[PDB]
């Protein structure tokens, strides 16, 4: 009878590096999808299961909210079947993903004069990641380093500015 | 380049008081803001980051607040080891910059000083330099003016002060100011006195000596 | 997580100072390490930081081309070196850092002990102690520790045997270039002639000992 804390997700002060992306499980509660459907603070809102029209906690047993920050061009990689650096090495969705990708421009929050070296992404990897697999390793090679910083600064073009991404997976199993 | 100015530069309070320093910024920093505690002779300690997040194992009585451009650091009820200087620091910009700070000191009832004046020893007076010393003993609050007069001529820029940390027993400061002046200048003149103006004196107090006890 | 820096140094203007900061108990291998200095009773200044992984550095423009931050991953030690010092540079010098699990270069989690660095055109010399005699209820008398250039001085009274009423002031830096402070005690004027008051000045760096009688 108590509410689903999407606010803790979307309105979080800090967001994860995509390589070490964050996943929050939404257990028994009720929150409204159409709230965000109308929110229109959102530049990318694509769903693969079904239109957000269910209006309740209608017919759902577990909801996984993945969030992280990638750069602006990279958002088109948060989809079934993409193959770039983010899809290959940092965050891969299943081909039969059913869920919503939600992205929105965070230039004003995550960019920094001088450049925000906090946010990071993995650049090489021996093999691709299976979908929802994760890699937080920081092993120097032999001797060169596998993570790189975006270093967002707010004069970069929208292709390079930070984007905050929320990926909502939907479990039915029960 | 981003400037931080914390509002009560000093603050008397008693144990148990609710206490609220303020930090303001040139620009907005939306929430990228940390608070620090610093005690004399010791490195700073992180207290609050991203404006409200309470660092691990820092007592809950500290609490940060504010977004954008004006920020606060409440202390719900003050404890003895909370007497320290406190800084803020922005991480929205570059160079990271801090505020000037807020010494948070022990409120005490008004304590007028006991002024003393010391001629240069003849021992020193052999070296070509004379030092004249005015002692302000055991007073509170800190606000206090010292004016040196030589033959009743204002002396300015040739005198340096120094001040103790709030005394452990009675919670009072003490100041020593010192008129350094050429040997002949001291010998040229007769009347050396210092004038103390403190919150608690009702009238500026002068404490005087004449060269060679004249 | 423990940061232990390198003692304290003092050098001539135009020279350079290297300051190490060995840090222990860090669970991971990629964390930020800043250097931030505190000029006398002044604001804290951020200077720059290095990355514990790739060794990348971000310097504040105010010191660009003057400082250099090395990271010696093998002995888990962080070095800071500032060259051609202008005496605006006398300060304590802390190494900060943190974030740990989550990287951030934003705010400082753990600090070193601080290392104090002095820039002056002076050589070591012991003080010259001068008495501060009384006049006239309660009387006040003192010493004076003038014209010294170590870093510290410490003064007691009657061989550690006077602690009530003693006040010893923070030093003052003279345009001559030498630190000069004073230490005093308030005593009952009634028992002035009977008692003998003698302050005990020691300044270790220059191997110097002085215990000056004070009388009227
Ligand atoms: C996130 O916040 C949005 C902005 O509206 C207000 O935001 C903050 C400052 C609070 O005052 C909040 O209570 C307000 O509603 C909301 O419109 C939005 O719904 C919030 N997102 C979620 C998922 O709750």
């Amino acid at each position: 009878t108590n509410l689903c804390p999407f606010g803790e997700v979307f309105n979080a002060t800090r967001f994860a590096s995509v390589y070490a992306w964050n996943r929050k499980r939404i257990s028994n509660c009720v929150a409204d999808y159409s709230v965000l459907y109308n929110s229109a603070s959102f530049s990318t809102f694509k769903c693969y299961g079904v239109s957000p029209t269910k209006l309740n906690d209608l017919c759902f047993t577990n909801v996984y909210a993945d969030s992280f920050v990638i750069r602006g061009d990279e958002v088109r990689q948060i989809a079934p079947g993409q193959t770039g650096n983010i899809a290959d090495y940092n965050y891969k969705l299943p081909d039969d993903f059913t869920g919503c990708v939600i992205a929105w421009n965070s230039n004003n929050l995550d960019s920094k004069v001088g450049g925000n070296y906090n946010y990071l992404y993995r650049l090489f990897r021996k093999s691709n990641l299976k979908p929802f697999e994760r890699d937080i390793s920081t092993e120097i090679y032999q001797c060169y380093f596998p993570l790189q910083s975006y270093g967002f600064q707010p004069t970069y073009g929208v292709g390079y500015q930070p984007y905050r991404v929320v990926v909502l997976s939907f479990l039915l199993l029960h | 380049d981003i400037q931080m100015t914390q509002s009560p530069s000093t603050l008397s309070a008693s144990v148990g008081d609710r206490v609220t320093i303020t930090c303001r910024a040139s620009q907005s920093i939306s929430s990228w803001l940390a608070w620090y505690q610093q005690k004399p002779g010791k490195a700073p300690k992180l207290l609050i980051y991203d404006a409200s997040s309470l660092e691990s194992g820092v007592p809950s009585r500290f609490s940060g607040s504010g977004s954008g451009t004006e920020f606060t650091l409440t202390i719900s009820s003050l404890q003895p080891d909370d007497f320290a200087t406190y800084y803020c620091q922005q991480y929205n910009g570059y160079p990271w910059t801090f505020g000037q700070g807020t010494k948070v000191e022990i409120k005490r009832t008004v304590a007028a000083p006991s002024v003393f004046i010391f001629p240069p020893s003849d021992e020193q007076l052999k070296s070509g330099t004379a030092s004249v010393v005015c002692l302000l003993n055991n007073f509170y609050p800190r606000e206090a003016k010292v004016q040196w007069k030589v033959d009743n001529a204002l002396q300015s820029g040739n005198s340096q002060e120094s001040v103790t940390e709030q005394d452990s027993k009675d919670s009072t400061y003490s100041l020593s100011s010192t008129l350094t002046l050429s040997k002949a200048d001291y010998e040229k003149h007769k009347v050396y006195a210092c004038e103390v103006t403190h919150q608690g004196l009702s009238s500026p107090v002068t404490k005087s000596f004449n060269r060679g006890e004249c | 997580v423990q940061l232990v820096q390198s003692g304290a140094e003092v050098k001539k203007p135009g020279a350079s100072v290297k300051v190490s900061c060995k840090a222990s108990g860090y669970t991971f291998t990629t964390y930020a390490m800043h250097w931030v200095r505190q000029a006398p009773g002044q604001r804290l200044e951020w200077m720059g930081w290095i990355n514990a992984g790739n060794g990348n550095t971000k310097y504040s423009q105010k010191f660009q081309g003057r400082v250099t931050i090395t990271r010696d991953t093998s002995a888990s030690t962080a070095y800071m070196e500032l060259s051609s010092l202008r005496s605006e540079d006398t300060a304590v010098y802390y190494c900060a850092g943190g974030g740990g699990r989550r990287l951030q270069f934003d705010y400082f989690d753990y600090w070193g002990q601080g290392t104090l660095v002095t820039v002056s055109s002076a050589s070591t010399k012991g003080p010259s102690v001068f008495p501060l005699a009384p006049s006239s209820g309660t009387a006040a008398l003192g010493c004076l520790v003038k014209d010294y250039f170590p870093e510290p001085v410490t003064v007691s009274w009657n061989s550690g045997a006077l602690t009530s009423g003693v006040h010893t002031f923070p030093a003052v830096l003279q345009s001559s270039g030498l630190y000069s402070l004073s230490s005093v005690v308030t005593v009952p004027s009634s028992s002035l002639g009977t008692q003998t008051y003698i302050c005990n000045v020691n300044h270790k760096p220059s191997n110097t000992k002085v215990d000056k009688k004070v009388e009227p």
